[PDB]
């Protein structure tokens, strides 16, 4: 179908504000989110560490995860949208950590081919929450990997910018344990950046 | 012939104006620093490749009357309006500093930063991120939460305020 890709920051912000205002998030869900934005790295890291099982989480964190998960019952995208985010070589695997790049800073031809062989045309499960943005912001650009997520209308996705620690701008959050199909993997004109286009399939966490 | 960015620290008493200045200056968390003690500091820092000098006026405020306050508000180029996330009163007060600062400088767009300090005291938070972030949007300025204790975002507020001052100096000349 058709996918709305924002190009004007004011339009994006207005749109986001329009949805956020409708969520009707409790104080606890907002707080749970602010907390996520203050330590997304630790939380998502711990979720990956345990492939998603949370029964080993202290009460405080396990309480927050539950709020986070369920808050998505209030956050759905009203239309098809494109979300963006950047990643480092470790994203593709530990064996890419110090292999992806060339000495001149461009993606390595062979490394890229192995990346495609490993991911192209395959579903991928992300254990952590997925933070993204409504637009291709500067928070990226200097990152080896860029991903364009195609989120269909009705999908769980919430504009959380009003309550985040400006982690970039136009903060958009996706539920944890989501699967997505990587439809395309190409290089930029720069030759120093991998562009990954994917279709968001959804999460396995659907409480309530 | 080096750039000098004059920063002024404002905010209610006990919000962390001194701790923030000292944490930035000598990388230490100085607790319960003399409340009525004021001091200006000036160190050299490299801002985006270029070397400049920053001047920080850590105001006491208890007895800075109209003439004293007006002079340094008028002389200061950038302002860090600091408050404590665990004290609703200090947050409400930020509107007063903003107001007075815009009155003497006769300008609605002076380099300014809304800083919610003590982000390490999350358990005692009285001011929500949403509320503070909303006010910042109304004033058309950025909101940043810092912790003079953990040093979180301390460099950021001072360097970001400079970047705003350095840009305002470009518009002019
Ligand atoms: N936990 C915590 N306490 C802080 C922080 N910053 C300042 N304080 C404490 O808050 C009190 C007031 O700080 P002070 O720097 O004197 O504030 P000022 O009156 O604005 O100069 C002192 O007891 C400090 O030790 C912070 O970031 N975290
Ligand atoms: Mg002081």
């Amino acid at each position: 179908n058709t996918y709305q890709e924002f190009t004007n920051i004011d339009q994006a912000k207005a749109w986001g504000n329009a949805q956020y205002k409708k969520y009707g998030l409790s104080k606890s869900e907002k707080e749970a989110i602010v907390s996520y934005t203050k330590s997304a790295s630790e939380i998502n890291g711990k979720l990956r560490q345990n492939k998603g099982v949370i029964n080993g989480f202290p009460s405080n964190l396990i309480k927050q995860v539950e709020l986070l998960d369920k808050s998505f019952n209030k956050m759905k995208t009203p239309e098809n949208i494109m979300l963006f985010r950047g990643d480092d070589p470790a994203y593709l695997g530990t064996e890419f950590q110090n292999t992806l790049l060339n000495s001149n800073g461009t993606i390595n031809k062979t490394a890229f081919e192995k990346a495609k062989a490993k991911f192209l045309n395959k579903d991928r499960l992300e254990y952590g929450y997925i933070s993204t943005s409504l637009m291709n912001v500067s928070q990226f650009a200097g990152r080896p990997i860029i991903t364009k997520f195609k989120v269909a209308k009705g999908s769980k996705a919430g504009y959380i910018d009003p309550i985040s620690a400006f982690a970039g701008q136009l903060e958009m959050l996706l539920p944890r344990h989501s699967t997505y199909h990587i439809d395309d993997m190409r290089l930029s004109s720069d030759g120093k950046q991998i562009i990954i286009t994917a279709t968001m399939m959804g999460t396995a966490i659907n409480p309530k | 012939s080096l750039a000098l960015h004059k920063v002024i620290m404002v905010g209610s008493g006990g919000v962390g104006k001194s701790a923030l200045t000292l944490q930035f200056m000598y990388d230490e968390f100085v607790e319960d620093y003399e409340p009525t003690k004021a001091d200006s500091y000036r160190k050299k820092v490299v801002l985006d490749g270029e070397e400049v000098q920053i001047d920080i006026l850590d105001t006491a405020g208890q007895e800075d009357y109209a003439a004293i306050r007006d002079n340094y508000f008028r002389s200061g180029e950038g302002f860090l309006c600091v408050f404590s996330i665990t004290e609703m009163e200090s947050f409400a007060a930020t509107a007063d500093f903003r107001e007075q600062i815009l009155r003497v400088k006769e300008d609605e767009n002076v380099p300014f930063l809304l800083v919610g300090n003590k982000s390490d005291l999350e358990d005692k938070r009285q001011v929500s991120v949403e509320e503070a972030k909303n006010r910042a949007e109304q004033w058309n300025v950025n909101y940043v939460e810092t912790s003079a204790k953990t040093r979180a975002n301390v460099d950021k507020v001072f360097f970001d305020l400079m970047r705003e001052i350095r840009a305002r100096k470009m518009e002019d000349s």
